[PDB]
């Protein structure tokens, strides 16, 4: 959950 | 194909109404009822021969039958 | 075994045979009624480069293999 | 003497039949597999 | 079934020492191809394995 | 940290996004459109054409051993060839990857990953990916 949204971060931009 | 000289008749409508009503505006009452007549009289002039044939080839099968 | 190969074909005698009735067809209208009658540095790193008919069966043929590689993507 | 036509896909009289009636290689490979162990062999040393 | 247990073509019978000596080499040659192993044998593949 | 960041694709973007980094990266090259001193880029794009019909599976099983447990690798080797049933005929797949299996995705990736490296070479990967702590 906290992985996940350091994923979408790299992800995005 | 009666269609084609349908729109003819359409088309000789779509000039004759304006053409006939200049200073009349919208209504009933045209009666120049010549080249559409002609138009019909054409395909008369097509569909004899194909009249012909076609009852031909069905009073045959009414009267002597399928081959 | 309502179905069934054929024997032999409907033989032309039977259709000469039969008196025939008048049904002038679509095809049979007179046309073409005229006869016509003749005259009487950066490249070292890796590993691999440059310094380092017809036949009768259709299936196995070349444009066969070209066509499957073209229209199976 | 023609065999008398049994196949799989079609019966079509419905008959059964004696089970029988319905129904090496290059070198190459031998080439690879053993250089294939050859490598990974060097490649663990 | 048919085609692994009931189809009597292919050999369910005990295997000579030429077919085991050369099932080992054909799996050092032919790693985890069972199926095409079991082509080459004309055998089934689950009872090669 | 498997596959480098050039393998396509990633779980990062959709491809039209794909396409505007990959637009974007083209322009953000240092001197990259400067034609003053007579310079040339080149685009290439081609096909590994019939990629996933000639894998051999001696091949395949060497490369899949060096990433997984070689348990996986047997598995995988092993699954790639299956009897190809169809209404009458029916082949043993000897050779080629099925892409209908559900890991045939990696195996795709994996060994055109060597392809990658058989184009890039080793260093030029090495400067793409960069190294592996960062
Ligand atoms: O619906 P409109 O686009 O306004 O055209 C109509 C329509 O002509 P169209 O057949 O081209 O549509 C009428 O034809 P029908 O509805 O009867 O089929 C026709 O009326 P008549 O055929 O009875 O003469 C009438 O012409 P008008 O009302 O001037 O007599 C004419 O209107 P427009 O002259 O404005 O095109």
């Amino acid at each position: 959950p906290e992985r996940w949204e350091i994923r979408q971060l790299i992800a995005s931009g | 194909k009666v269609m084609h000289q349908i729109r003819a008749c359409k088309d000789l409508k779509h000039i004759i109404y304006y053409k006939f009503n200049k200073n009349l505006g919208k209504g009933p009452g045209c009666g120049f009822w010549q080249p559409a007549w002609r138009v019909w009289l054409n395909f008369l002039r097509g569909t004899i021969p194909l009249l012909e044939r076609y009852i031909g080839n069905l009073i045959t099968r009414q009267f002597e039958g399928r081959s | 075994t309502s179905h069934r190969p054929q024997l032999e074909a409907r033989s032309g005698a039977k259709a000469a045979a039969y008196t025939p009735t008048g049904i002038e067809h679509a095809r049979l209208l007179p046309g073409h009624t005229t006869l016509k009658y003749r005259k009487f540095s950066w490249r070292k790193g890796t590993a691999f480069g440059r310094h380092k008919g017809y036949i009768n069966d259709m299936t196995k043929s070349e444009y066969h293999q070209e066509f499957l590689h073209k229209h199976v993507r | 003497k023609i065999p008398a036509a049994v196949s799989n896909w079609k019966n079509p009289n419905g008959y059964t039949v004696a089970l029988e009636r319905r129904v090496t290689i290059n070198d190459g490979f031998m080439k690879l597999s053993e250089a294939l162990e050859n490598a990974d062999k060097k490649a663990r040393q | 079934r048919w085609n692994e247990y009931l189809n009597p073509k292919l050999n369910f019978t005990e295997f000579s020492k030429e077919e085991d000596a050369q099932l080992l080499d054909l799996a050092r040659e032919l790693p985890n191809q069972w199926r095409t192993i079991a082509d080459m044998m004309a055998r089934p593949a689950q009872v090669c394995v | 940290k498997l596959f480098p960041n050039w393998i396509k694709p990633s779980d990062s973007e959709i491809p039209p996004l794909l396409v505007y980094k990959w637009t974007q990266g083209i322009n953000n090259l240092s001197e990259i459109w400067d034609v003053s001193r007579g310079q040339s880029a080149v685009l290439l794009e081609t096909t590994l054409g019939e990629m996933a019909e000639k894998i051999d599976f001696t091949l395949l099983n060497r490369l899949l051993r060096l990433i997984v447990d070689p348990n996986i690798a047997d598995y995988i080797t092993a699954k790639n060839n299956v009897v190809i049933n169809f209404k009458d005929m029916s082949h043993v797949n000897k050779y080629g990857l099925i892409r209908g299996l559900k890991f045939a995705s990696f195996i795709f990736q994996y060994y055109g990953l060597v392809i990658d490296l058989l184009l890039l070479g080793q260093e030029r990967a090495t400067d793409l990916a960069g190294p592996a702590n960062n």
